[PDB]
């Protein structure tokens, strides 16, 4: 993770193999990104979490955090 | 005996700081910037960089735990509700809006407005640090010096979703989302226990609905325009973040000082002097240096645990004030605490503590208990005052008169034993029959 | 360069890390081991 | 040397003002002015109402008000008696006092203390060497005595943590069990407060 | 069970420390006393 690089679009990162993509904590390479939302397994920062997770072989997923699981439970004034 | 006839509501503000900046140093930028020689140096003299980062690196994730323990004290992220009014209690200041775009609360958008924060994010590009050399940025100064803050683990979008969710959370549900599973509940009903929770019956409550509710909001008006001033009232906050970035300053400065060598320009040394005399006054500066970062971990480990502190009582706060009603006195606002709603701040927390202010206080004729026939008759749950006329029992904290009748007294011995006891006549229920 | 040297039993050098050449090496130099536990370190700032 | 300890900014007689108001208005109003506006209430009441608090009823307080009353007073007088001695009952202000007096005295005594210097009297190497080296002796001397300096921030700032976490338990204290009657296991006292 | 059937009223004392001595440093005295020479040097130092 290199906090003070964008990548979004010579970049200061070391090798940049494979896998770069920009996050809010910077400029992560070697990470593949993932849309889904699990609990905080390596904290990165900004809400960004890492991972060891099966891919379609095991490798390092990035995903945002998971806050908690979203429930309804709407109010009611009589019940 | 003075009893209170009448109340207000009121709503205050305490500010609490949960966390302070995470910073990390690279021991072998500040001490010798870009010097091969002075690296080796270092190397030689001995690594007490290792201790020095192990220790910033625990005060780190210690914030992050901070934050985490204040506020992540909710299982399930409840959704903001479509209305904000809750039998005429008034949400709209302390939850996000749904039309405009911060996804915040007003009063936290004022209590953000109200602290400065010096550089806004956390990333600082080298092109954008060298097309602006004229600016003496601070920011650049101190991370061209090895000093580097890192972002905080929950984003404040995330914290303002977690105070979102405890504030849907307590107007929906109430207390009982901290003990089990979430138990719905029509406000006006948890409005009703908590005044049976600090000894005034919920008929004050209910009876009184529409101008306690009207009380409320005109307190969340005020508590709206006081934060909208130029009023120092988030000074803690505002002192919390100065004292980082004051501590960072004086680092980046003491690089200047000369630690008895000829002196403290590294290049200059380096450029006068051969291997020898140069790591000569190397060295004193290396130990100079060491001692300034050692000093720099030593008050943040010092700042550290008070602000650890802090953020184990806003904890607790969090969990005997807003997931509970607190019987400590003083604890929850200074009255008898009703409710508190959490705000997220920069750094901190803000808890708006809603109590019950007893006022306008009127006189009686007090007597400890009422001689019946020949027997001594207690208030029970209450306590007799006279009238002028008649005599009755009233609850302490709201002078509700009631006849004294059998129903709301205890007897117990005989009136001799009692000291001022007062001749007096006790109704019974059974009369009507 | 820096290398981290690793001294078995009999006094026999057996392994070593050289701390250039990859971020992970820098870090297996800085924390002096061989091993590394799961999770995210600070290492040394970019350096050109 | 350049130490010096500043006046309290409120008197012990302001401190003592503090307490007198504190302990007349318990006695007078009693709990009622922690919350809003002080209420006058009969000291007798005010102790059936503390005696229910605790689960026993107030018929107890108000059927043994006499007895009850003498117990206190003799509570008084044998806590009086107590203190009339020459025990250690106040030892931790004492250590408070003892543990300022010890810094200020060890850094007093520091300046004895050679730092690697050929002496630790400045007059004395000011008069023997020139400027050159006498500025090697004096950087040694002056490096030392700001480690003392530091060293006693240090401490301060860790025994003014520890203080603060005392002062903030007396201000509970304080709301807890002089404002207010505490169900609190043990903490106003050992049994019911 | 065991009930009670009497009481005392207990009174006991808790003694609790609530500010230490307010100090201040006139650095310059401590370290150099009325050395001219020496506040020149301190000042060249760096004051911490
Ligand atoms: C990191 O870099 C990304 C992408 O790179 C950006 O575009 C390049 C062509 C260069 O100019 C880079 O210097 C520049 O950073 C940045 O994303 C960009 O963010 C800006 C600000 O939000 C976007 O501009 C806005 O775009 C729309 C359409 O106009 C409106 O919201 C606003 O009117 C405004 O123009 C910009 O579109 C966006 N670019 C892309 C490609 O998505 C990013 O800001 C930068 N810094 C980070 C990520 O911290
Ligand atoms: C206690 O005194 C209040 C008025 O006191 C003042 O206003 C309060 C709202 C608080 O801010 C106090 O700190 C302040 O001194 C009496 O209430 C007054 O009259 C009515 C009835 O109580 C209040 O609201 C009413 O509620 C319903 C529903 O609308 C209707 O009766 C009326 O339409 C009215 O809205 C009214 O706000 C308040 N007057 C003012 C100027 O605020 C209150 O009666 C008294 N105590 C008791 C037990 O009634
Ligand atoms: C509980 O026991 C007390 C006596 O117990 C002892 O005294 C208490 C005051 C406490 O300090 C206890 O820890 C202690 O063990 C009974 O009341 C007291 O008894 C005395 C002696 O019998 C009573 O006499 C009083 O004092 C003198 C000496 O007798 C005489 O002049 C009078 O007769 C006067 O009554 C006394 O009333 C009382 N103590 C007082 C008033 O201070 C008590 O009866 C018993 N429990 C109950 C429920 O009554
Ligand atoms: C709950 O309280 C909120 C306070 O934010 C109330 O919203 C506010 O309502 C007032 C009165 O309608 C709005 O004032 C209006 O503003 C504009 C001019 O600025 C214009 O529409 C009118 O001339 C009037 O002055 C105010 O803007 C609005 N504030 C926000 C932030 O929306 C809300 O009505 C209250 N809800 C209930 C049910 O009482
Ligand atoms: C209530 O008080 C009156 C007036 O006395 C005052 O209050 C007392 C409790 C005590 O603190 C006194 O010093 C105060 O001045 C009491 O009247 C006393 O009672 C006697 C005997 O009946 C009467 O003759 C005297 O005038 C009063 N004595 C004194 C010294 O004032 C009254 O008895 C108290 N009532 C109750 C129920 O306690
Ligand atoms: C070297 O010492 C080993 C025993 O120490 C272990 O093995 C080392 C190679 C090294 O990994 C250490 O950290 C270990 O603690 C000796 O190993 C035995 O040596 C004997 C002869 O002395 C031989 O017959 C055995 O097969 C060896 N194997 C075991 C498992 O004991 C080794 O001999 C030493 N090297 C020498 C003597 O040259
Ligand atoms: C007392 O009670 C009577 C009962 O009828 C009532 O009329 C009167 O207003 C009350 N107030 C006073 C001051 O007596
Ligand atoms: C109460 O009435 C009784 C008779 O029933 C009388 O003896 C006594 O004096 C009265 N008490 C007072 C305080 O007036």
């Amino acid at each position: 993770l290199y906090q003070d690089v964008n990548c979004t679009d010579s970049w200061r990162v070391h090798s940049t193999g494979n896998n770069v993509f920009q996050t809010q904590a910077g400029c992560l390479i070697g990470a593949e990104h993932v849309d889904t939302s699990y609990e905080c397994d390596i904290p990165i920062g900004a809400g960004i979490c890492a991972s060891y997770h099966t891919v379609s072989q095991k490798s390092i997923v990035a995903y945002t955090m998971s806050l908690g699981a979203d429930s309804s439970i709407a109010y009611s004034n009589n019940t | 005996i003075a009893i209170p006839t009448n109340f207000s509501i009121s709503i205050t503000t305490e500010v609490m700081p949960v966390s302070m900046a995470k910073t990390s140093v690279d021991c072998n930028m500040y001490i010798c910037g870009d010097s091969t020689e002075c690296a080796n140096l270092l190397l030689q003299y001995g690594s007490f960089c290792t201790q020095l980062n192990r220790a910033l690196s625990g005060i780190a994730v210690e914030q992050d735990r901070n934050t985490r323990e204040v506020f992540a004290q909710v299982k399930q992220m409840y959704k903001t509700p479509t209305l904000k009014d809750f039998g005429g209690f008034n949400f709209s200041q302390i939850l996000p809006d749904p039309l405009k775009p911060t996804k915040r609360s007003f009063i936290e958008d004022l209590l953000f407005n109200k602290v400065t924060l010096a550089d806004a994010g956390f990333m600082k590009q080298y092109g954008e640090c060298l097309g602006d050399i004229n600016a003496r940025d601070l920011i650049c100064a101190q991370k061209f010096n090895g000093l580097t803050v890192l972002p905080p683990l929950l984003t404040d979008d995330m914290i303002a979703a977690y105070t979102a969710a405890l504030v849907s959370g307590t107007a929906t549900a109430g207390w009982t989302f901290g003990a089990g599973a979430a138990l719905q509940i029509p406000f006006a009903m948890q409005m009703a226990y908590r005044f049976n929770g600090i000894g005034v019956t919920q008929n004050v409550l209910y009876e009184n609905q529409k101008q306690i509710a009207n009380q409320f909001n005109k307190a969340i008006s005020q508590i709206q325009e006081s934060l909208t001033t130029t009023s120092t009232a988030l000074g803690k906050l505002q002192d919390v973040v100065n004292q980082n970035a004051q501590a960072l300053n004086t680092l980046v400065k003491q690089l200047s000082s000369n630690f008895g060598a000829i002196s403290s320009v590294l290049n200059d040394i380096l450029s006068r002097l051969d291997k020898v005399e140069a790591e000569v006054q190397i060295d004193r500066l290396i130990t100079g240096r060491l001692q300034s970062l050692q000093t720099y971990v030593t008050q943040q480990l010092i700042r550290a645990a008070e602000i650890r502190a802090s953020a184990n009582l806003a904890a607790t706060k969090m969990s005997e004030c807003v997931l509970g009603q607190s019987k400590r006195v003083d604890f929850c606002g200074k009255g008898y605490h009703l409710m508190s709603f959490p705000q997220a701040a920069p750094h901190g927390v803000v808890f708006l503590h809603v109590t019950y202010v007893p006022s306008q206080e009127r006189n009686f004729t007090t007597a400890p208990a009422i001689c019946h026939e020949g027997k001594a008759y207690f208030p029970r749950e209450g306590v007799f005052v006279f009238n002028g006329t008649s005599w009755f029992i009233t609850q302490r904290n709201f002078f509700s008169p009631q006849i004294i009748t059998t129903d709301n007294t205890f007897v117990s011995g005989s009136c001799d034993v009692v000291i001022g006891i007062i001749n007096n006549t006790v109704y019974d229920p059974l009369q009507p029959e | 360069t820096t290398f981290m040297l690793k001294y078995d039993e009999n006094g026999t050098i057996t392994d070593a890390v050289d701390c250039s050449q990859n971020p992970l090496a820098e870090l297996k130099c800085s924390v002096k081991s061989f091993e590394i536990d799961k999770g995210i370190y600070q290492t040394s700032n970019f350096r050109v």
